[PDB]
């Protein structure tokens, strides 16, 4: 197989600058003259969307800002000035040998300022405890970066069994992240301890910006 | 052997 | 101006069978240099092609896929099949069906391989027990705990609440999925005004409309 390895695999950038994105094959993807690089733009929902083919033409319609580089293994990707609706994947795909491969693909997201989570906690609602199973909900909202770490401490001992956690990418309209952590118990373990704690650590902070509620 | 095209026309 | 649309089983037992159907419009596939692709895109993971057919009858067969996969075409019907045999669970994924060219992209099918039955969901309400952290705004929430299949659609007011709004992605715990939303409003609204969470899991007409009443 040509196996195709994109670098970077994560992108942030804020608007109106330039970004670089590369693709390198495991070997020459070209007759010799044109190469069967081709690059692709995936918007959450959309298919892939062809914009580049073979390595430097632009598909009809597409914005200039996008270019493409590079012969035999070393393939470039050029977007500039970035614009806020480029904050997609970008995937390279070789078509000079069959299997027709792909690589990992780069993510563009948006770079802003920090700011820090509005975490906030729900107990179980009744209704959950009536039917034997508790569920203790921390919401950790509006956030920059996307790292974030949030530690389940029951009575004060640490609990990471039964943690599920979710993530939002890019909030589009304000550019940050969003995550909801769930601990599910047994109605049964919830009524024997009083406090449900959630710790969470963001870059913005010399503290955990703890959420606790006792019973 | 043939090829997959990829690109207009 | 072509139109590319795939029909799928939409749920499968392990180490079943998968049928695949392209429906096309905007060219006969006796045309020469005509063909039609099927890639596969994983949850949230890169695109990978499987197999392609081409107007003169000749597969091509992903090689390391070309076990479980067959291409067939019924020419006069616009129509390629693909069947992948023996299902294994890292099959779950959506199948796109391409012409040739790559420009022309049909939306894509979602196949999911778990040994799990169609489940209803149960949608706790989650107020808080009382407090105001944030800025004299309170964050509330709607849990919609073990269901299957993909997806439910939740909307906070019908969609007379939007802004504020978060819908944390769908995990899943014991082969059965839960997803999660929170709202953020100013105090003068609820608990004055009222906000109910709208849950819809149409595969099953379970349609759940829950109020948050403050507790």
């Amino acid at each position: 197989d040509i196996v195709l390895t994109q670098s970077p695999g994560s992108l942030a950038v804020s608007l109106g600058q330039r970004a670089t994105i590369s693709c390198r094959a495991s070997e020459s993807v070209d007759d010799d003259g044109n190469s069967f690089l081709h690059w692709y733009q995936q918007k959450p929902g959309q298919p892939p969307k062809l914009l580049i083919y073979r390595s430097s033409n632009l598909i009809s319609g597409i914005p200039d800002r996008f270019s493409g580089s590079g012969s035999r293994t070393d393939f470039t990707l050029t977007i500039n000035p970035v614009e806020a609706d480029d904050v997609a994947t970008y995937y390279c795909q070789q078509s000079n040998e069959d299997p027709l491969t792909f690589g990992a693909g780069t993510k563009l997201e948006i770079k802003r300022a920090d700011a820090a989570p509005t975490v906030s906690i729900f107990p179980p609602s009744s209704e959950q405890l009536t039917s034997g199973g508790a569920s203790v909900v921390c919401f950790l909202n509006n956030f920059y970066p996307k790292d974030i770490n949030v530690k389940w401490k029951i009575d004060g001992s640490e609990r990471q069994n039964g943690v599920l956690n979710s993530w939002t990418d890019q909030d589009s309209k304000d550019s940050t992240y969003s995550m909801s952590s769930t601990l599910t118990l047994t109605k049964d373990e919830y009524e024997r301890h009083n406090s449900y704690t959630c710790e969470a650590t963001h870059k913005t902070s010399t503290s955990p910006i703890v959420k606790s509620f006792n019973r | 052997c043939k090829r997959i095209h990829i690109g207009p026309g | 101006q072509v139109q590319l649309k795939e029909s799928g089983p939409g749920i499968l037992q392990p180490s079943q069978t998968l049928s695949l159907t392209c429906s096309f419009s905007g060219f006969s596939l006796s045309t020469y240099g005509m063909g039609v692709s099927w890639i596969r895109q994983p949850s949230g993971k890169g695109l990978e092609w499987l197999a392609h057919i081409f107007w003169d009858g000749d597969k091509r067969y992903n090689p390391s896929l070309k076990s479980r996969l067959k291409i067939s075409k019924d020419t006069s019907n616009n129509q390629v099949f693909l069947k992948i045999t023996s299902v294994d669970t890292a099959d779950t994924a959506t199948y796109y069906c391409v012409q040739e060219g790559y420009i022309y992209w049909g939306q894509g099918t979602s196949v999911t391989v778990s040994s799990a039955k169609t489940t209803a969901p149960s949608v706790y309400p989650l107020a808080p027990v009382c407090g105001d952290t944030t800025g004299s705004s309170v964050t509330l929430g709607c849990l919609v705990k073990g269901y299957f299949p993909e997806p439910v659609t939740l909307t906070w007011n019908s969609g007379s609440l939007s802004s504020g709004v978060h819908t944390f992605p769908a995990v899943l715990q014991s082969d059965l999925y839960t997803l999660s939303s929170s709202v953020t409003v100013t105090s003068s609204t609820w608990p004055s005004q009222s906000i109910t969470c709208n849950v819809a899991h149409p595969a099953s007409s379970t349609k759940v409309d829950k109020k948050i009443e403050p507790r």
